[PDB]
């Protein structure tokens, strides 16, 4: 049903994705309505829709870049949501990567936003990233903070702060958290255990309501030094999307 | 025509006369109301010391206009 | 003069009183000094009292 | 919170917190390496160093400071945890609601909702540190009360905060002007509803905050003339008697807890008021000098729950006790002996205030250097709540003082004459004048590049009223 | 009749005299109250200092008016 099939957007806006016309009809959208998208290790994103007759039915084209922010590749599914009570952002603070502005003279704003975002209505989350291709340079960009949170339509109005430092890209990757399980290999049976006995008791609490007990509390690993337990538990909350402390 | 008059502790009140009319009929209105004597009664507006002997009209005064009173014996 | 202990605000309030009892606080049926104990000296909000007898340094 | 708290303070707060503070140091006489490469003693100095501090003269640490202390001891980047916040102000209220089983404190209390002892301990780091006062006029106008007079007296002071280098990441309230409560002031002491003081207070707070101002502090005179024929005062207040009786900590401590200082590190988002109360009493000599305090936090928390009462020793202040609504746990002051070892000594009876006061500097600015007064003022005008004296704010005093110079001209005099605070407050209490116009006055009276302001006051309605009738009161 | 004054310890009084007297009753009620005498005291009221020599009637004093009193000798 919504589970629309990834594929390879030929346009490169950061906010808008193609689908087919029987799965517009389907679901009831419409072209450019905004939706939210939700794909892998529960990320999400708001794009706009448009109709798109080249697709197959239950299909739907993204970019490289949005592919990127829910972290899913070709061929993944992604679920698309209506998102009516979207407001306009009253102010976006917004910092560019350090690699993608060097060499660069001038306003970096002016630029290369200025014109990407006046009369465009795009809507933006935080930590999305959106690629502006201005006269012979492409940079990438991240929405560090948006008001109102967590998500806003950039309107014409809105006030974008790009007063900042330069941020390194090197945080993103070498700090790979968010780590699922496509990480992990070799350990289903214990994998599958911490699931059990984590993901049920916070993820569908009615469950235990309905049979009537007190869910366990302590969960105790142990093995061999460098087996991986901190990453196993670092897997575990992450997919399970809690407050890990 | 609507006006305001304002005392010289602060108390306002709302007044209603025509522009033509003199302003002496206003001043005389406020006395009735508050038994103030013609003389005791002085209007400004502007820092213009307004007299009996004219109307609002010299005045360029309208509705919703705003004037204070004043004593004449010392001050307030 | 007198504000070393016995003015105004220290005859309202018995300040001399206040320490004559703690001396002498028993159920049993002036001077004002620093040789004893402190006794709970309680004002309501809004009270500055400046009234306590004075001590001068070392000299 | 997943991060940081998102909340808005002062603008001194931020840009405080945006610098580092690092004292950078050369290379020593003790270094064996290279040019490059830094061993032990080439290290920049932090800006919470005690040993540069003591050894400068400094008491305490310039409470920024101490927030990167906390923030440095702690709080790894990118792992370890999630945030804890690092600051949070001392509660000694029972919890009321814990029910490990357990009904309410009346009627039942386990051991996981009892407040636990309370350790008194000298404070280390002093929110504000230098109280400044623009111009001498400030205060010896405020003296001058009691000279004409004889009796105490009490003011509010109102100001701004900002930053001051001398101290590494420090502060200074520089005072604009002084605000004279009504009270009824005797001898030894004085008397004020507190209750109508506070309503006074509450729409002088919002004028002030229209022209720009803020509630910085209270200042009192505990003066008493010797028998001298010159002007000397006797030394009530030094090391060998009380700084400040428990009466005024107290009074500090409520005034604190009511102005708290937003911050955005603790989980109330609030923190150890800047609220700086200064007392004049006279130094050793025969002078006046002024001083200033600042209750510790454990006093500012110690007085919401009660549990402090003033005593009739001026230094120790006495505690109460146990009752229903009041749980207050032992007391242990902890001094140092002259061993140089920690003593933890039980005051149930009573125990000195001295550890719970933090000690800050007043001072005048440079006499030879840039004016940013934003008053030209001080002498003219009678101040607010001066009845028992011959002073008194009235209609002719108005037309005695500002109209010989508002019928002629002379807008350099004019402005001179019109940046008064006190003066603003009586014209504006006048209600003459309407809101803007009001707006447009203070524009002009307390900012600089006041020409077209003034002229634009002066052409209005309102200012032709207001120079009417004082010209017709005598 | 009812009418309000601001002391000068700082609080505020109501004091019953009628607006057919001379403002020098109500001084004279006021210090015979509180035993300052009026020969010192003076009246404020809208900025006008009130002259001895008139009544209430003259300034028209409505009830539960508010006046000020200052000390001078
Ligand atoms: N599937 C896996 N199973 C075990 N170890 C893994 C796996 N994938 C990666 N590793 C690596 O094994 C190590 C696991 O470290 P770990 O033993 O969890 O540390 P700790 O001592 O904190 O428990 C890391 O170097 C990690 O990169
Ligand atoms: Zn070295
Ligand atoms: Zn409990």
């Amino acid at each position: 049903d919504n589970m629309l099939l990834v594929d390879d957007a030929i346009n490169d806006d950061n906010s808008v994705i193609a689908i087919n016309s029987n799965t517009m009809d389907k679901l009831e959208l419409f072209r450019g309505d905004t939706v939210l998208v939700k794909g892998k290790k529960r990320k999400d994103t708001v794009l706009i829709v448009l109709i798109d007759d080249e697709l197959e039915d239950g299909a739907c084209r993204i970019n490289r870049v949005v592919r990127n922010n829910l972290r899913i590749r070709l061929g993944d599914l992604v679920t698309i949501h209506p998102c009516p009570d979207i407001k306009y952002a009253t102010r976006i603070s917004v910092l560019p990567i350090a690699d993608t502005i060097e060499g660069i003279t001038g306003n970096l704003f002016d630029v290369f936003l200025k014109p990407y975002f006046v009369e465009a209505y795009r809507p933006v989350r935080k930590g999305d990233h959106f690629v502006v291709r201005g006269g012979m340079r492409q940079v990438e960009f991240k929405v560090v903070d948006v008001e109102p949170e967590e998500y806003a339509v950039v309107a014409q109005d809105t006030i974008i702060h790009w007063e900042g430092e330069p941020i390194n890209r090197e945080d993103e990757e070498n700090n790979m958290n968010e780590v699922g399980y496509d990480d992990i290999g070799g350990c289903r049976k214990q994998m599958a255990q911490i699931r059990e006995m984590v993901e049920l008791p916070l993820r569908h609490p009615q469950l235990f309501k309905a049979i009537g007990i007190k869910p366990p509390r302590g969960v105790l690993m142990y093995g061999p030094p460098g087996t991986g337990k901190t990453l196993m538990a670092r897997a575990v909350a992450n997919e399970t999307g809690a407050f890990f402390f | 025509m609507q006006i305001f008059v304002k005392t010289l502790t602060g108390k306002t009140i709302t007044l209603e006369v025509e522009s033509s009319d003199t302003i002496d009929n206003v001043k005389s209105k406020i006395q009735d109301k508050e038994g103030i004597p013609p003389d005791q009664q002085r209007l400004i507006f502007a820092g213009k010391q307004l007299e009996d002997g004219r109307t609002l009209s010299d005045y360029n005064i309208q509705k919703e206009s705003t004037l204070h009173l004043v004593l004449r014996l010392r001050g307030g | 003069p007198s504000v070393l202990g016995q003015g105004s605000m220290s005859t309202r309030i018995d300040y001399a009183g206040i320490a004559n009892s703690s001396r002498n606080k028993l159920s049993k049926f002036m001077k004002i000094t620093f040789d004893g104990e402190p006794a709970k000296l309680d004002l309501p909000e809004g009270q500055l009292f400046f009234g306590f007898p004075m001590v001068l340094p070392k000299e | 919170r997943y991060g940081p708290l998102r909340i808005k303070e002062l603008a001194v707060d931020e840009e405080l917190e945006k610098e580092d503070g690092l004292i950078p140091r050369q290379k020593s006489k003790l270094c064996k390496h290279g040019d490059r490469g830094m061993c032990e003693y080439c290290s920049p100095l932090p800006p919470w160093d005690k040993e540069y501090h003591e050894k400068n003269k400094i008491k305490h640490i310039s409470f920024h400071s101490y927030l990167k202390k906390l923030n440095e001891n702690a709080n790894k980047k990118e792992n370890g945890s999630s945030y804890i916040s690092p600051l949070s102000e001392p509660d000694f209220r029972i919890n009321k609601r814990c029910h490990n089983g357990h009904e309410p404190w009346p009627r039942g209390i386990c051991s996981k909702c009892q407040p636990s002892a309370i350790t008194l301990q000298q404070q280390e780091f002093r929110m504000v540190d230098h109280v400044e006062f623009q111009k001498s006029e400030i205060i010896n106008e405020f003296i001058q009360a009691w000279r004409y007079t004889g009796m105490q007296r009490f003011g509010y002071m109102y100001g701004s905060y900002s930053k001051y280098d001398n101290t590494p990441l420090g502060i200074k309230a520089v005072v604009e002007a002084i605000y004279e409560p009504p009270q009824h002031d005797e001898q030894d002491g004085l008397t004020m509803d507190v209750e109508q003081v506070k309503n006074e207070m509450l729409q002088i707070d919002r004028q002030a905050q229209e022209m720009g101002l803020s509630r910085i502090g209270l200042i009192f005179t505990d003066l008493s003339d010797a028998g001298a024929g010159d002007g000397s005062v006797f030394c009530k207040r030094h090391k060998d008697s009380f700084f400040l009786s428990s009466l005024e900590v107290i009074m500090a401590a409520r005034h604190q807890t009511r102005h708290p200082n937003v911050s955005k590190y603790s989980e109330q988002g609030f923190f150890s008021s800047k609220f700086v109360t200064c007392v004049i009493s006279g130094n050793l000599e025969g002078e006046i000098d002024i001083s200033s305090y600042q209750v510790s936090t454990e006093a500012e928390a110690l007085v919401t729950a009660d549990m402090i009462s003033g005593s009739t020793f001026p230094s120790m202040a006495y505690i109460n006790d146990t009752t229903d609504e009041r749980y207050v746990p032992e007391i242990f002051y902890m001094k140092s002996n002259e061993y140089g070892i920690t003593v933890k000594e039980n005051a149930k009876p009573a125990f000195p205030v001295d550890y719970l006061l933090v000690t800050l500097t007043h001072g005048f600015p440079n006499t030879d250097t840039e004016t940013n007064s934003k008053f030209v003022s001080s002498t003219g005008f009678p101040w607010s709540n001066r009845q028992a004296m011959g002073q008194s704010q009235d209609y002719q005093e108005l037309k005695k003082y500002l109209f010989n110079v508002a019928s002629s001209g002379d807008f350099n005099l004019l402005h001179e004459k019109i940046s008064n605070f006190h003066l603003l407050l009586y014209i504006n209490s006048l209600q003459i004048l309407s809101p803007d116009e009001w707006k447009l006055l203070i524009e002009s009276a307390v900012k600089n590049e006041w020409e077209e302001s003034l002229l634009k006051l002066v052409s209005s309605a309102g200012w032709q009223t207001l120079v009417m009738i004082l010209q017709e009161s005598g």
